[PDB]
């Protein structure tokens, strides 16, 4: 069952409480004017970062999928994405690059963005995030192939020395996996 | 009220000429034909005139003022006058 | 009283507990293999980000302050800094630029770094961080003047749309405040 | 009276109708599969672009205005902004740069963003947008001064030859207007 | 039947009326000095953006097609193109890159430009625009092959968060489709 | 103590007006209603007033001072007064 | 007309020297051999002379004027003279 | 037997003595205020640079190795590394680029960093450093393949004329060695 | 008395011995084939880094000082310089920028280079290095003024986290000190 | 030696105050408690005092000097005094 | 020739000091020991002296001149003297 | 007397003979096929590099000097220039930047180029070259002022370690010398 | 027989004489203060540019060739190189890029540098220089293959119009010649 707006309202206080406790455990004064509203702002922020849990590919599926009877590679690159490291609960940020060989069905930018949004706004692991976006696109278009590349910087690693260091993950399905030429062209067209 | 401060900017042969602040003599300001205003963002009022500073200096002499000092600061030319 | 290593050990369990609670409140399963150790890793991470509370300028003061009888502007720019927004508990990252007109006393790079570390690793507000570093330097050198400039990106703002948007704050003391020429030169020598 | 959600619902059909009419007047077929939902998507889009009408600085005013007793220049630059040319109804895009000398009161990033959002999401003229933002900040902080710079590209001009051509406007209030040093420092700290 | 100059004159008032209606539906005053002429300017602007309807490849075909008995790849890259999203009626901008293996017949820059102009200045979908340009060139030269690549930014997407995010489409015909070496070389000579 | 130095910044029709240093006459400072303070980072105290320089000049005349010279330096407008 | 304002730029030992504005005394301007003009873009007329300021000051003394104050502002050196 | 903290304490005096001797042999006065503590600071610095001797891949091995059942290429690039030339005892600096085709097992960034740390903080030779990191990763993950690339600048060479000259080494194991396509993709995804 | 070639020959063995001792104290085997000649290569390298001790401005003074009766600012920028931190015996690298207002006498590039070489090739402190170069130029030309600016990265700081962090020092004598316009122009012409 | 030039920088309420050059009256310099020095790079000696300019002006009046003019130039505030 | 203009740059305690223009009194220039020259690029001659302005001011008093005003402009410190 | 075409023909043999001698003194064989024509090619090359002697500003003066009654700053920047170091007979290369405040008379680009050509194609010293160009322009236009800036790299210095090191000289006449504002504007408009 | 230090001393006067002759043949006055020492400085400079004749690969061969039993590609790129065109005796400058597949034996940076130095400091032709360096490396390592690329600008061409025009030469031996994959990788790792 996907998270609901009710769940958020019912859990906000629990989150707020936990954050207020954390403030004390760190040695801070939850009473400072600057910290008074922090437990709620922190809780709200954390709910926003994980709002992908309250959605599913279904809510996006049907909507915008026009048929321009297109059968050649379509690429959408430099899609900003922000996620949360599931091991330290610190965000890892970067870009997502997508490509697919349509089987008549094309995906609208709006839906594409939503798909990336759904899985990245969760406690994640870059490789999982990559595969989920790839599979989601595959199910939404039944394409001849799809490729997803993600490059990101992990704050949990950066704030311990790094800001320049980047992790690159990829998932290639269909012709993107079996045809080295398609894979190459895709990487050429995004690595600009 | 023996002291007066007037000024003009960028060029001296043309106005406007600042002739007073919020607490300036209303009669004198009126005699000079000055208008009052508060530029947006500023926390004070100012009296100005469209005449070139020379004209204002002559008019001020008639009312008994004399130039004691003149100085430049930034792009503003200032005159300090004294009456009695 | 500055935070101590004992405090951390005594509070780690409380922090861990709070994070485990947060995990549940978000809709996640604290039992997943990927989440099992998260409560501790998150707690430790949060203690690292706030380790500046367990220190004071004093611990740095005495140490390295050599007298090269120098009396001209010294600058240390592009100092990376990582802090935590005290309103959302999300990190804001950037660079710190420092300059000072010594009155014979010069500050070592090591100490300078430590000063930035002490105040940035806390729940902060960019303007406060800026002033604290400036004042710390002033008290450690009794200089003729000092200037501190910080430019940063707030993750709490970025992960809501921004990554390019930057906040610039500054604190100018002594000649850095009163002499426009010193201020200009400083800004020129850092804005490279 | 600011625009309301009711107004949008009551007017959507009117907008939709106008666009459908426009489609015909262009020589297109409002019946094509690709154009069927266009009248609504166009109407909704235009409502979004002008959602600034249904808000006022008041809704933002009170909220977040903490007092860190700060009294030195604070700058937020490279704030992306998207607006609509009131003469052609074609969007003009760019960045907004803000600076202010606080009189104890500081402005939160969230509120700042909202201010820029309120005025930019309207049929505008770059100079007006610049002044409104500056005045709004002045009223929300009663600062010693404020400056706003906007640089943008006008699609209505670009799609007639230009994409590189940019318009720069500014509004300087208080010390930002009267003190050339403050103005210079501001323009230095933003033009990076 | 292609749109004619008469159609424009006969429809300008309809367009102007629709826009005047839209202004009201948005909550604006069509009477403001700044909006008085807006209905006509907007209408005129929209006709310009869709002037591609009043033309055909035929009007270009015959004209400039010299025979330098050339039989090696010819490329024209970084061709600016401006179009309109048929779903939201918001423009999407970018560049077009063309390449072809002539079969004796070469195409003049002037004509090439016109071909891109004809299909881009219409309500479009990036993939269709790409194909149409490619097919147009194929019919105008009966070449051994042709390739067309388009990279664009969609304002309808940008003005909802993106300005860096780009969509890349391509159409490869003839040897550009069947010979991986030709395709690679083309992508190499344009991705500069 | 025959010499006096007062100043204002950026604009002349509004204060504050600097009226003294750490070694200024306490009575005179009091008569002017000046406050004392030391701006963070500065190694000296200063006496200031919220009145515009014009006002301070008039008050100073009553105590026997006369403006000898006025000059601009940076964004600071300065007055050098003399008593007896 | 007791007050007069003249000036020169960049260097003091060479002209031109601005000796009047649009409302200056035509006779005095003629006596000084001044030319009139309105620089493109400016909304005012100005009287100038090719003589160095020193020469103009001597000539002005003959007509009864005395230098009351001299000040620099920007790259402009200004003289404020008074007659009677 | 790996070096121990005891070893450092017992050898610090010997190191200090050697440096004090070197100071004299160079013509300097070990008594200058500026040189007084140098023998110890130098000794400590050199122990820091070689602290990788007091560790082994084992200390890292077990810890963080989660199974996301991932089987596609993972890359971590632009990893800053600092080492010492074993020939001149002058540091050579640069970046490390890692890639590997997991056989279900994935390596955490934290562990990866430590691996690079262990071998680079020793008296080294760039090619050995490169192989050691590659072999370490192979043993910790039993992957289908791994690739390591290091580019560095040698201070022992730069301070004799160079700062721009760079040495590039690589070690390709498994599919990274046998499959040119994997190798190419890796080099493509890192050379950005 | 400046260091002499004899001194180097007489001390090489002492240096070598010290380095061999250091190798053992670190836990290494001075016997490894890769370390055998290290004691001598290290010793030689260190003597090279400190060869500035065996010279004096006098050896450079007389030589090349032509009189082109020049009296306008002359600048030589982006002069590479490599030095050694006297606190850790770790190099700090950067660039030196020089400017001077000749009083008829001009300095040849060759001599200028030598002057920078003489003081940078010693155990140093950035500020001292800066003043010595400035004073040396002043003594060799009796100029109206001179300015020296040095920016550098400290390896002793970098290899502890930084590579981007830079220290900027300056020494302004004569008109470079007293005339703000000269100082500004100098900084303008070098900060390119 | 009827003329005197003194100055201060950046701020007027604090010293140092420059009170003389290489050819200044040794007695007067001594009476003021001035120190002599030549800043590295400069081709001239200077006499300075740590007192704020106000203090120096008062002391100078006792020795018979009067301020004739005060002006700003760069970040330097200068006073021209005359004795007899 | 009642008016005189002299100046110095950057620093006041050292020369050179500009004491005249092309049309200055040859005798006075000689009495001051001034040299004449025309800097390359400039369209005018100038008389200068290597003495600090203070020295020149004292010498000028002996010839009957008195300082009427002193001002700064750019990095140039100027004096306006009057004789009779 | 300027050098003449007769002089070259009468001296070419002399130059060639000298170079033939140089080839032998170096240890080379003036007989190698690759060296046979070197004596003349080198002689011809050296004459070309010094052809500036056979000309005078007069030959350029009269020609193109139109009167557009222009009285505002005119700038010509990034003028490539190649000269010869008179001390080593090795070339020093760079750019020339010119500016002038016309007194009704303007200078044609062709003539300007020729003036730079005349003085750079000689055995030179950067400061002289700078002054000669400035004076030449002054004499050709009787302007209110002129400025000349030259930045160069000296091969005689580069081929002894440097390629990045640059020498910057300037000559400011008239208002360019006396008005700091003019000088600043000029440096601003060229340092782009 | 390689040139010797004796040869230089014996020939310096001959060279000096030739240059003094050249000075006259050009129309100059060998007596000018600026030209007086030129004949010797020119002669010395020319001997430096040709000092590669007094050396052989042998003098470098034995020295530093450690065996790290490495068998994977090693690359050293962006090696500055200065040489002299044997046709005009004007220098041509650039960079050398080297790569080799070791057969157990590896080459030290010091030796590599010396090899490039030996051949470039002679009267050369870019292609020969390229081959000599490649062959030298081959003989010193008996590797599986080696590649050398040189890109340079010819002053003799530049100073006749060019500074941007570059010549690229290469020599591929062994696997670098026979295996297109190795060749591609090499070009990929250097063309960064
Ligand atoms: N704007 C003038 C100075 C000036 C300002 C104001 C009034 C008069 C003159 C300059 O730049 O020199
Ligand atoms: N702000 C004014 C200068 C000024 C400062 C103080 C008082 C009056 C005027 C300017 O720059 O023109
Ligand atoms: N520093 C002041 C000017 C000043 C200098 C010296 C003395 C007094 C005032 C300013 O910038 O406005
Ligand atoms: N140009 C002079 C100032 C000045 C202006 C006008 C007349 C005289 C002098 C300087 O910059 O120092
Ligand atoms: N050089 C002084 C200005 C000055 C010029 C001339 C004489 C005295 C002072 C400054 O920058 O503050
Ligand atoms: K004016
Ligand atoms: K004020
Ligand atoms: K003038
Ligand atoms: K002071
Ligand atoms: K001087
Ligand atoms: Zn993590
Ligand atoms: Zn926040
Ligand atoms: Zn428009
Ligand atoms: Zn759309
Ligand atoms: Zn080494
Ligand atoms: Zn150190
Ligand atoms: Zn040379
Ligand atoms: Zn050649």
């Amino acid at each position: 069952r996907p998270r609901s707006e009710e769940d958020n309202e019912l859990n906000l206080p629990n989150l707020a409480a936990a954050y207020s406790s954390i403030l004390r455990s760190l040695g801070e004064d939850p009473q400072r004017q600057g910290l008074l509203k922090t437990p709620w702002r922190a809780a709200t922020a954390m709910q926003f970062f994980t709002k992908g849990y309250q959605e599913t590919i279904s809510d996006v599926l049907n909507d915008a999928i026009f048929d321009e009877d297109h059968d050649e590679m379509v690429i959408v690159k430099d899609i900003d994405m922000f996620s949360m490291c599931e091991h330290h609960l610190v965000p890892f940020v970067g870009r997502v690059h997508i490509g697919y060989l349509p089987n008549k069905q094309v995906l609208g930018l709006s839906k594409l963005a939503r798909i990336v949004e759904i899985y990245s706004r969760r406690l994640q692991v870059q490789e999982r995030l990559t595969k989920q976006i790839a599979v989601a696109i595959t199910e939404a278009l039944q394409p001849a192939g799809v490729g997803v590349v993600i490059e990101a910087t992990h704050m949990c690693m950066v704030m311990r020395g790094k800001m320049n260091s980047k992790t690159v993950t990829s998932t290639m399905l269909g012709v993107f996996r079996e045809d080295p030429k398609t894979r190459e062209e895709f990487l050429t067209l995004i690595r600009s | 009220m023996p002291y007066l401060l007037i000024s003009t900017q960028i060029r001296m042969e043309v106005g406007p000429t600042m002739v007073g602040d919020e607490h300036s003599d209303p009669e004198l300001m009126q005699q000079l034909g000055a208008s009052k205003r508060r530029v947006l963002g500023n926390n004070f009022y100012e009296y100005y005139v469209n005449d070139p500073p020379r004209i204002v200096l002559d008019k001020l002499e008639c009312r008994g003022f004399r130039v004691l000092s003149m100085t430049g600061v930034g792009q503003t030319l200032v005159w300090c006058l004294h009456k009695e």
